[PDB]
């Protein structure tokens, strides 16, 4: 996008030898490597961002924290900083993260971004100082590992809740904010778009919607229309799988016309979409196609009315996708 | 032109951080000491990734990075 002006391209080093294995934090192949090739050099950050997955356990989320904590103590010169995510969970024997990076470590500290997900405990590790001295296995160091005090647990407790709670009102004053203004983004929205990233709404559009342009109003409207001809046609010409896709095609319809139309002219079709949608599914009724003018026929009304409403649900992978294409309908076309 | 403009606006953007500067509540120390998960309003302000989103959250990290990292030293990025 910027076209090699900094040379970014030419300052990516990738640490691979051709086995697989090598790769993974947790494994001893991937440390060795590290330390093979970062030995001579001098690392003053070392940022680790897991893949968060919720297959694990506790016990292999502890052992790659510690693995990672290695990896600095071996490559990491004097004054190096270690930039970590924790995802807290409910189980009461969650703290024994806290202790471990309290214990390798004399200057944490924890921080909630506003700008990260505040229904979820996803929190920012900082460390700076190092503390211990012997290196030792992995076992003794997880039988080792004990929890904290109950006091300052419930100190985190509240401090956390406090946190996410106004993390999710200043979220809601941006939104409100950005949807207001008439067409100016938000200012980290220009710094994004400076540093050479792009807007996804055409893309999400079109491998999501499958619409190639969401500003033409008129091609989506005849597209929509040919859908739910069709859709009827093959509804009554009866299968669980033809419903499903049908039932899938007419939503994704109905969506492509929604955003555009909240695009083009400023306000959605339906009121309670948005929070539908918010709540992670979607809802077309006979209601919807008999408010908005000439987009149907009566006969198609009436055929409609044989099934009355339907209600699709998504995977939270597809929600991310409906949230950010109704952001940037919402902030980027007119108030 | 480019290099110019994005220098520029790292000089400007010193006193505000773009409006994502951190307030007092978001940071703790553990020496110096319920949400579900299924509400994703945040991702409407993810409006600027194709593979990957989650470049708005290091535009946030950087006013602590740029306190406390040095800026001449070889960085290294985990998974």
């Amino acid at each position: 996008k910027l076209g090699n002006v900094t040379q970014i391209l030419n300052r990516v080093k990738v640490l691979f030898n051709g086995n697989p294995n090598s790769t993974w934090i947790g494994n001893m192949e991937c440390e060795s490597l590290i330390w093979s090739e970062l030995n001579d050099k001098s690392i003053g950050l070392v940022h680790c961002d897991m893949e968060g997955a919720i297959g694990k356990s506790e016990e292999t989320v502890l052992h790659e924290h510690y693995s990672v904590i290695r990896i600095t103590y071996l490559i990491g010169d004097d004054d190096v900083v270690l930039v970590s995510k924790i995802i807290p969970t409910i189980t009461p024997n969650w703290s024994r993260i806290l202790y471990l990076y309290k214990l390798y470590w004399k200057d944490v500290s924890i921080i909630s971004l506003k700008t990260s997900n505040p229904a979820s405990t996803e929190l920012y590790l900082i460390s700076k100082d190092a503390y211990c001295t012997i290196m030792e296995p992995s076992e003794v160091v997880l039988s080792k590992l004990k929890r904290l005090s109950l006091l300052e647990e419930n100190n985190l407790l509240k401090w956390i809740i406090l946190s996410k709670k106004r993390n999710n009102e200043w979220l809601h004053h941006e939104i409100k904010e950005g949807e207001r203004d008439y067409g100016v983004m938000r200012p980290y929205h220009m710094a994004l778009q400076i540093f050479g990233f792009q807007i996804n709404l055409n893309h999400l559009a079109k491998e999501f919607l499958s619409t190639p342009d969401l500003t033409n109003i008129n091609n989506i409207i005849q597209s929509f229309q040919r859908t739910i001809k069709d859709v009827l046609f093959e509804w009554i010409n009866i299968n669980k799988g033809k419903l499903r896709l049908l039932s899938r095609r007419l939503v994704l319809s109905w969506i492509s016309l929604s955003l555009s139309t909240r695009l083009l002219t400023g306000r959605f079709p339906d009121e309670k979409f948005e929070h539908r949608a918010q709540t992670g599914y979607v809802s077309l009724a006979d209601t919807d196609l008999e408010s908005l003018k000439l987009l149907s026929k009566n006969i198609i009304k009436n055929y409609r009315e044989c099934i009355g409403s339907i209600s699709y649900w998504f995977l939270t992978k597809e929600v991310k996708i409906l949230m950010k294409l109704i952001g940037g309908a919402k902030l980027l076309g007119i108030p | 032109i480019n290099d110019n403009c994005n220098k520029d606006n790292k000089g400007n953007k010193i006193n505000n951080f773009w409006g994502l500067a951190l307030k007092n509540y978001q940071v703790l120390k553990i020496r110096s000491i319920l949400p579900q998960g299924g509400n994703y309003l945040s991702h409407q302000l993810r409006l600027f990734g194709i593979n990957s989103t989650s470049c708005l959250k290091a535009l946030e990290l950087s006013q602590i990075l740029m306190k406390e990292v040095n800026k001449d030293k070889d960085r290294l990025f985990l998974g």
